[PDB]
RNA sequence: GUUGAUCCUGCAGUCAUAUGCUUGUCUCAAAGCCAUGC
RNA sequence: AUAGUGGCCUACCAUGGUUUCAACGGGUAACGGGGAAUAAGGGUUCGAUUCCGGAGAGGGAGCCUGAGAAACGGCUACCACAUCCAAGGAAGGGCAGGCGCUUACCCAAUCCUAAUUCAGGGAGGUAGUGACAAUAAAUAACGAUACAGGGCCCAUUCGGGUCUUGUAAUUGGAAUGAGUACAAUGUAAAUACCUUAACGAGGAACAAUUGGAGUCUGGUCAGCAGCCGCGCAGCUCCAAUAGCGUAUAUUAAGCUCGUAGUUGAACU
């Protein structure tokens, strides 16, 4: 309620509005971008320099973003910072099991206002049967995924595309309908980059090499809670790593000054301002003659009763210069205290809809936590009695685990999205969604328990005079556990008496009934194995 | 239409399916709507039993109502005394359905086999192909109910599955 | 209720209600403050668990139980049941037919 | 004209509000804020 | 004075004119009627009416054209009143439309106009929009054989009555349209509609459901002895059917007098 309140007030025309065009690579996304900006600037500009600052008057300026459908990272990176989803669809999607999983990412990380745009349904359809298919898509999406969004249908008029009233309906929905607040986004300072300049402190043998990072001046506008408040704060560069900032630039008789002037002694602050340690809690007073004679009369207390940024970096290293490219959009985050730390985190999970596998504990998983993408081994555990007595081997449809792993710690219990990684040529989406959940709590130094099983198969048993035919081969083992308490999966406990110098399985023990002849007589509580760190 | 007064009542609920068992229907909606028309007639039927004998209302709105019941093919002409009109019952409108008259006239060996033969562009009564099972034959159209000129069982084409069976013989056994 | 059929509210915390069948498996209850009245009303979630789905501190839709008051059984005096978190209707999240929003 | 026992039987309706799920074919369902233009 | 008789207007003179089977004053939230549907004519709806009459085109006064305007969908000036400025000056009238409860094509017909047998018409006509409702019916029909029976009903009972039964692609031919597609009709040029050769099934099919019970099958849980225990996954059955629930409401068994007030004999 106050997290939406901090966002809207400084936001005005030079802070843009975030709009992404997301869709398949084959369709004319770029054509829709050109005809969309054809309405804004006068009638003829059909050249793409994206991302670029779109000056849409003094009322609302915007900035537009597209990303290719094969990039696994920035498809995630665009999803959490958006304020409008504009999806372009074909006449060939809807049960395509490998091309439309990003819908779940926008479902989980925060859904803004969404849009369906139908364009290739004219070159493919020629008859009255397109009307039932469009309404069929209205049965699927987006009317079922959110009640309160409009599915648009546009003509296929690829390059040569209209300026007329249909993008006045599109710019009607863009121009009028605004954004719903995203909770955990607006508690962080976060900024999209607009311009990007490389300052190298000109040519020297300490300017280029194998290890040289230079002063990058980056340029953009602010979003969320204010980042310029102090120099030398922290930041995250997506895909590259977490860094600090060196120097940030911003382009949109008094005791209160003398206290912060640290070349002045505090007795000179008191001395200039008019006219010893907190290890003594009780404050200073004068002598009893002075306070007594001074406070003989008590009259003196008788009323006392009834925008734009120019950000400087000393980063990043030389190998990212060789990964320079046209600006496939890059976003800056801001890390908080109790999240710069590392720790073991406990998080609730479940299995994901339109996913077709199972998850062992040894296959590492790619996790998106806030602004950070990290590969971590997801060791699962369950309780069965409001206390843990086992772990599991792979998270089923049967039960839904309590997952634990080690990485960056995240106190405010954020929602938690887990992608199984594929290559750039496996499905058609850069990831495929493995599981989703929520950070439940933070807990360092916890220890999982897996109860193994020493095996003894019964054959002929009575209560007091009890042997096991086949359970052991060493006598000194039983000599050590003679002070212990044994079991059976049926639930009538035993207590071993004495090894009796027979290391053949046969030895005398105790049960508080006679264990039955279709039972399994065992022993419990085995070694509490460690956590894989990565 | 109109729903009956009680939805679940034992002697009437089993009396549904013995109508659905003989005639072979699919919905009690197709039972209730038939009783609904029999409801509206019967209220009017009791109206002309109160008024005077040889009232022209009892003549013009009586006998034409009587003759229309002979015209639809339900009231036999021996019972033409306006006192059998109260003694009408539910199955007689069910008996004049287009589905059941097929089975009575040989040709169907079931009431469910005739249901399939209605909806597959088969049997016509006049020169109009009828594919609604409730066509309500008017008793002047019984001995015109017959297999179509097209749509085999009537000839001159054997049909897409018989021609496909002919097609299989020519390609593997022949050439 | 105030006479109407439903009331929309906010989770404060998650309690503990257990069972005897099939064995001691936890059936739970949740604590919801009313948005419109400020009275604090408990509720029950009829399913296999589903405490996992909802959260602390989110938006629910309470609903009546249908007996003119009159709590069902050995759950002590709980009169209301939960239908919708975030507008997406728990039963649809129960099968798999929806995925829950961000909050 | 006045006291008891035995036998028999007995002790749902709502177009009336909101909401959830699926429907191959046919027909019929202000005295606030602004997209925009002079 | 006007196109025109006329207190219509002005000076004179007279003191008059209407009205008890009823002048005038006054209410009907229906801006007015002829008319259109259900058809008691009483009534509902529209009178914002299919035909016309009164109001207003930012508010004012003056002025015009035409046989027909009091033209604002004609002009000048006044007043509120804002837009541009090269700083001289120039200019429009605060309007619609939409949300809050995405609107295109054509004069082929009718009629009107025409520099008029040409063409035009913000006259006119033709497509977008759909569970509060609701409409028809598809999801299969008919044959064949070998294995096999402790099969079904009533009393939850103690027990009794009736045995015509199903599991196997054993297996075979039929029959069809949901949909795919030229052609023609339609023809505002024209879209859809009425027709149509060509295709097209043995269950992965060409992918119905929302329910409901069930003393059923499984898994390591208070808490412990002298001995014996307790509390998601395998299917089966019942229901209407493109429809089925859920929550709230709802229908059916102290004494007495005495006023307003009320009621009360007979009879030519």
């Amino acid at each position: 309620l106050h997290v939406p309140m901090v966002d809207r007030t400084p936001e005005d025309d030079p802070p843009p509005f975030i709009v992404a065009v997301v869709g398949p690579p084959g369709t004319g996304k770029t054509t829709l971008i050109r005809s969309l900006v054809r309405r804004m600037t006068k009638s003829t500009l059909n050249d793409i320099q994206g991302p670029i600052t779109v000056v849409s008057g003094k009322h609302r300026r915007l900035t537009f973003l597209e990303c290719p459908a094969d990039d696994l990272n920035a498809m995630i990176d665009i999803a959490k910072i958006a304020d409008l989803v504009l999806l372009l669809i074909d006449g060939n999607f809807g049960f395509e099991m490998e091309t439309m999983e990003f819908l779940n990412i926008a479902q989980h990380h925060g859904m803004p206002r969404v849009l369906g745009v139908a364009t290739h349904l004219d070159l493919f359809k020629s008859q009255s049967t397109l009307r039932a298919s469009k309404k069929r898509l209205k049965h699927r999406f987006w009317t079922e995924v959110y009640q309160g969004a409009k599915l648009f249908y546009l003509s296929g008029v690829i390059n040569g595309r209209y300026p007329d009233r249909e993008i006045l309906n599109l710019s009607r929905f863009i121009s009028v309908m605004k954004f719903r607040p995203l909770k955990w986004r607006n508690e962080h300072p976060y900024m999209l980059a607009d311009r990007f300049t490389d300052l190298t402190h000109p040519e020297l043998i300490e300017t280029q090499g194998l290890q040289i990072d230079r002063k990058v001046a980056i340029y953009g506008y602010l979003h969320g809670t204010p980042l310029p408040s102090a120099p030398g704060t922290r930041v995250h560069i997506a895909g590259v790593g977490d860094f600090s900032v060196a120097q940030i630039e911003k382009l949109p008789w008094n005791i209160g000054k003398l206290i912060y002037m640290d070349n002045i002694s505090p007795e000179e602050c008191i001395r200039r301002w008019r006219g010893v340690d907190l290890e003594k809690f009780v404050p200073y007073f004068d002598t009893f003659e002075k306070l007594a004679k001074k406070w003989k009369s008590v009259d003196a207390i008788k009323e006392r009763f009834l925008s734009y940024v120019r950000i400087v970096f000393e980063k990043v290293p030389m190998e990212f210069v060789k990964n320079f490219n046209p600006k496939f959009p890059i976003v800056m985050g801001g890390l908080l205290p109790t999240e710069i730390k590392f720790g073991i985190v406990k998080a609730r999970l479940r299995r994901h809809r339109w996913h077709k596998k199972i998850l062992k504990t040894n296959d590492p998983l790619v996790l998106s936590l806030g602004w950070r993408r990290f590969q971590t081994l997801p060791i699962y555990t369950t309780t069965d009695s409001r206390t843990r007595t086992r772990m599991l081997k792979y998270t089923p449809e049967h039960t839904y685990c309590n997952a634990a792993f080690y990485g960056p710690l995240c106190s405010p219990n954020t929602p938690f999205c887990g992608v199984q990684i594929v290559a750039n040529s496996d499905t058609g989406n850069g990831f495929r969604i493995a599981a989703t959940g929520i950070v439940e709590e933070i807990d360092v130094n916890i220890e999982i328990v897996k109860k193994l099983k020493l095996v003894g198969f019964p054959y002929k048993i009575f209560k007091n005079t009890a042997f096991i035919k086949d359970m052991f081969s060493s006598a000194m083992e039983v000599a050590r556990f003679e002070g212990a308490q044994i079991k059976t999966v049926s639930g009538i406990r035993g207590e071993i008496k004495r090894a009796l110098s027979k290391p053949e399985g046969h030895y005398r023990a105790a049960f508080e009934d006679k264990i039955l002849m279709s039972d399994i007589v065992i022993l419990r509580s085995w070694y509490p194995v460690r956590v894989k760190k990565f | 239409y109109s729903t009956p007064k009680r939805p679940y009542e034992s002697s009437r609920l089993d009396a549904e399916l013995k109508l659905a068992g003989e005639f072979g229907l699919k919905n009690k909606k197709e039972i209730y709507r038939i009783s609904f028309q029999l409801s509206k007639i019967r209220r009017a039927a009791r109206d002309l039993l109160t008024r005077d004998e040889k009232d022209p209302k009892r003549l013009f709105e009586g006998n034409a109502l009587i003759r229309r019941l002979v015209r639809v093919g339900v009231l036999s002409e021996d019972k033409k005394k306006l006192d059998y009109v109260l003694a009408l019952k539910v199955e007689d409108f069910l008996e004049r359905r287009l589905q059941t008259q097929v089975y009575k006239l040989g040709l169907a060996k079931s009431v469910h086999h005739a249901r399939v033969l209605i909806t597959q562009r088969h049997i016509a009564v006049g020169k109009q192909i009828v594919n609604i099972p409730s066509f309500m034959v008017r008793l002047d159209s019984e001995k015109h109910i017959d297999f179509a000129p097209t749509s085999p069982f009537g000839g001159a084409r054997p049909g897409r599955v018989a021609r496909r069976n002919a097609a299989r013989k020519a390609e593997a056994s022949g050439e | 209720f105030g006479g109407s059929s439903h009331a929309k509210g906010i989770v404060l915390e998650k309690l503990g209600i257990e069972s005897k069948q099939p064995n001691s498996a936890i059936r739970k209850c949740v604590r919801v403050q009313l948005i419109k009245n400020g009275k604090k009303v408990t509720a029950f979630v009829p399913n296999d668990g589903c405490l996992n789905f909802v959260d602390e501190n989110d938006e629910v839709l309470l609903a009546g139980f249908g007996r003119k008051g009159k709590a069902k059984g050995d759950i002590p005096g709980v009169r209301f049941k939960v239908v919708k978190v975030s507008g997406v209707s728990l039963l649809a999240l129960w099968k798999e037919k929806k995925e829950k929003p961000r909050s």
